[PDB]
């Protein structure tokens, strides 16, 4: 069976630029590769079949090339709706194998973040969790104190307007044993480590 | 005119193939059609000149190229059951001008080549009563048990193909019509004068040309490989 | 035109079976090959079987041995897919895709059925230049959830984060926005809509 | 798709036949007429570049651009004219980018004029071997129709016309054969018969 390792993993680019992705093969698959487009959370649609040919309706910007074990996809003069994960599949031999994917987000200049520390709720405390928001920063580290760097519990999770990531990192009998819970994040736009109380 | 090849073919699913079509008429415009029942003639690709090709109405699964004005090959990237069709090449002096079509390529995509099987040819001598009643003699020749429907049946009397008095059934019979890939049978009759039949020096050969597997293919199944061949059955003039 | 739909959303705890339909319209069903592929959260894409609609001829991937089953129903023109003895890690969007123009080429896809390997309701807790505020928490099964700003009057400035899977195995998420300001939390399967200030 | 012509049509030998197509929702300029026999490609019959009439032997092609109506007239039609006729129009920059656009086709069957019908069923034995017997139902009038086999064991071919061009003689024929023993010469054609000889 064939292993289709996909490159450049995941890249950023601005609109209307000759951006390309590559799909390496393990065995010889000749011209038997298909390039698929999948929107962020919808039905995938096939774009290029037999490594070079566009289906009817695919815009001329989408071009594929390569043969044997080296295959390239080109979306020369990128355009907003051409902004999503792309993956390569082979149909040389069963079983069919795909690539992990290549998501394409919008490139912008460095966007400084907006750190907010949110105290827990007494309604919640009646059952605590401090909340940190890295609102609208580009591109895509957070550490938490309750000054102890408690590790093993915390969890975290393109906006539609200006290509700015919003980031949320949450903390989760020891809460009232400590007084200061200062959030802390690291980035480049915020060159230095920008960092409430009980009542 | 417009020569295209081959007229018949069988290929396994997933296989690639080029359909050749060339013209001497120096025409600029060329196009490839596929013809289907209930769909009419649907355009696959068209080339307005050397080095320029464009998609037709049903281009997916096919590919062409126009390196020279004279030729216009058409490729199948991966044979699929939906590509079992009749393919016609055409040439024209321009997009507006009328096109002149080739004879036609009848294509058959099959998932398994152990369903391709040659025919069996038998000639049945005319009835003694027919000669006495109509002063004509009809020989019926049966080509039975062949798949797919890539056959050409000809009548040879004294080693020369004849057309007068020949009737060949336009479409074959499904021997087992309940089957999705049933074998076919085909019948034809040659009618001659009673005196002509009763000349013992008259040699009647019914020859069927079957287009099956190529030697490039692989034949795993037990019996003889269904290679393209001529299968004929012969009858001799009988004075009584 | 041509289309595919893959069944309703299933949900099963470990150790059961599941059947997913895939209704194919468009061209002749018999000339089509229906392939099933799956893709787990944060994983690659995994082909695991196909069937010849016009011949009933089935090939599955080897790593789902005896566990997947594909059937082509030529009359009703839909394809089925039976994953049984559900492992823990059979949590993925399961896709059906059809190769019709070219063999094994997967010309088009379906929307994506979701199978994840009980039911409970959530809770929402308020979170007291810019002064952002958000609803949050608590624990629910199964998915999905939706939140809106004042029943849908502002889309710029509100950032709702995708749900995370906490230690217990049941999700909770944060929904924040950047005058009267109220979230409108909605959870389909548990009949729970809480609109909290 | 923008062409409009229907399906099956049958005419007795010697009669004038009229075919037609319409193209409303189009301003076409050039009109063709192809003829397609079985196992071969379309053959160009007529082509016109204007509203008007054009005649070539027994064929006559007419174009009425005002009524978006074109017609082909075969006169003194012979059984050899039985084929599938395709119209096609071109020259409209707003339909198919001006390229040719074909109707799905009309099927024509010129039924031979069988003077002196002599319907009969004969049984034929094989030349060399195979112990099989075909049955030839022949020399019946074209108004007689041959029915398909209603039994799985036996089968029957559709009626077909052969022309002995030497003596200007035409005659329909159909054959039936099987291996099951309960079928004989006088059995296979128990569908829509007249008084024959057996």
């Amino acid at each position: 069976d064939i292993q289709m390792t996909q490159s450049p993993s995941f890249l950023s680019a601005s609109v209307g630029d000759r951006v390309t992705i590559t799909c390496k093969a393990s065995q010889n698959v000749a011209d038997r590769v298909v390039w698929h487009q999948q929107k962020p959370g919808k039905a995938p649609k096939a774009l290029i079949y037999s490594s070079s040919h566009r289906y009817k309706g695919v815009p001329s910007r989408f071009s594929g090339s390569g043969s044997g074990t080296e295959f390239t996809l080109t979306i020369s003069s990128l355009q907003p709706e051409d902004f999503a994960t792309y993956f390569c599949q082979q149909f040389k031999s069963y079983p069919l194998t795909f690539g992990q994917g290549t998501k394409l987000e919008i490139k912008r200049t460095v966007a400084a973040p907006s750190v907010f520390i949110f105290p827990p709720s007494d309604e919640q405390l009646k059952s605590a969790s401090v909340v940190c928001l890295l609102n609208n920063f580009y591109p895509r580290k957070v550490q938490w104190k309750v000054n102890a760097l408690q590790s093993g519990n915390s969890q975290e999770s393109q906006d539609s307007k200006d290509s700015t990531y919003s980031l949320s990192s949450t903390l989760t009998a020891d809460y009232e044993k400590h007084k200061v819970y200062a959030c802390e994040v690291t980035h480049q736009g915020l060159s230095s480590p920008v960092t409430f109380n009980r009542g | 005119g417009v020569t295209q090849t081959p007229k018949f073919q069988v290929l396994k699913t997933g296989q690639s193939m080029t359909l050749q079509c060339a013209q001497d008429m120096n025409h600029e415009y060329m196009s490839w059609y596929r013809q289907d029942p209930g769909m009419g003639l649907r355009l696959i690709h068209y080339s307005v000149g050397a080095g320029i090709t464009d998609q037709g109405e049903v281009p997916n699964g096919y590919a062409v190229s126009r390196s020279t004005t004279e030729d216009f090959p058409l490729r199948l990237l991966s044979a699929a059951p939906s590509q079992t069709s009749v393919y016609f090449c055409a040439s024209s002096q321009g997009p507006f001008q009328p096109q002149h079509f080739g004879d036609g390529t009848r294509l058959s995509i099959l998932e398994d080549l152990k369903n391709v099987f040659p025919p069996e040819v038998a000639v049945f001598e005319p009835s003694e009563a027919e000669i006495s009643h109509t002063q004509k003699a009809t020989l019926v020749c049966l080509a039975t048990g062949f798949y797919p429907d890539h056959v050409e049946l000809s009548w040879w009397v004294n080693g020369k193909e004849v057309h007068s008095g020949v009737s060949t059934d336009p479409q074959p019979l499904k021997e087992q019509p309940a089957l999705a890939d049933s074998r076919y049978a085909l019948s034809s009759r040659l009618r001659v004068s009673a005196t002509f039949w009763q000349n013992p020096r008259n040699h009647f050969r019914c020859q069927v040309q079957f287009y099956g597997l190529s030697e490039n293919d692989e034949w795993t199944q037990d019996r003889a490989k269904p290679v393209t061949q001529i299968v004929s059955a012969e009858a001799w003039g009988r004075a009584d | 035109q041509v289309q595919l739909v893959q069944s309703g959303a299933e949900v099963k705890k470990p150790g059961s079976s599941v059947k997913v339909s895939c209704k194919a319209s468009g061209h002749d069903f018999r000339l089509t090959y229906i392939h099933w592929v799956r893709q787990a959260p944060g994983q690659g894409l995994e082909w695991m079987g196909r069937v010849s609609a016009g011949s009933g001829n089935v090939k599955y991937n080897e790593k789902f041995k005896g566990r997947v089953t594909i059937t082509a129903d030529t009359s009703t023109s839909t394809a089925y897919m039976e994953l049984s003895s559900l492992r823990s890690e059979d949590t993925a969007v399961y896709y059906c895709a059809v190769s019709y123009y070219s063999y094994d080429v997967l010309d088009y896809w379906g929307q994506g059925t979701t199978v994840t390997v009980s039911t409970k309701g959530p809770s929402v807790f308020p979170l007291a230049g810019t002064a952002a505020l958000g609803c949050l928490v608590k624990d629910y099964f199964p998915e999905p959830v939706t939140v809106s700003w004042n029943s849908g009057a502002l889309t710029s400035g509100v950032h709702t984060f995708p749900a995370v899977l906490q230690s217990s195995g049941l999700y909770s998420l944060s929904s924040v926005v950047t005058q009267t300001y109220i979230c409108n939390v909605n959870h389909k399967p548990s009949n729970t809509k809480v609109d909290k200030k | 798709e923008v062409e409009q012509d229907p399906g099956p049509l049958s005419v007795p030998e010697g009669a004038i036949v009229s075919l037609s197509c319409t193209y409303s929702n189009s301003a076409f300029q050039y009109f063709m007429w192809y003829r397609q026999y079985s196992r071969k490609g379309p053959e160009l019959l007529m082509y016109t570049y204007s509203s008007g009439n054009k005649e070539d032997g027994r064929f006559t092609a007419q174009v009425d651009k005002s009524s978006k109506y074109i017609s082909l007239f075969i006169r003194d039609s012979q059984p050899s004219d039985s084929a599938t006729y395709l119209c096609a129009m071109s020259g409209d920059l707003n339909t198919n980018a001006g390229k040719s656009t074909f109707g799905d086709g009309t099927t024509l069957t010129v039924k031979p004029n069988i003077q002196n019908p002599d319907p009969a069923v004969y049984q034929l034995r094989d030349s060399k071997s195979s112990d099989k017997s075909v049955c030839l139902f022949t020399d019946f009038d074209s108004q007689t129709a041959v029915s398909q086999s209603k039994d799985s064991d036996v089968y029957i071919t559709d009626k077909t016309v052969l022309d002995m061009r030497s003596m200007d003689f035409k005659s329909n024929s159909a054959v039936a054969w099987s291996a099951k023993s309960d079928f004989a010469c006088a059995n296979a054609f128990a569908n829509s018969i007249i008084p024959e000889d057996t």
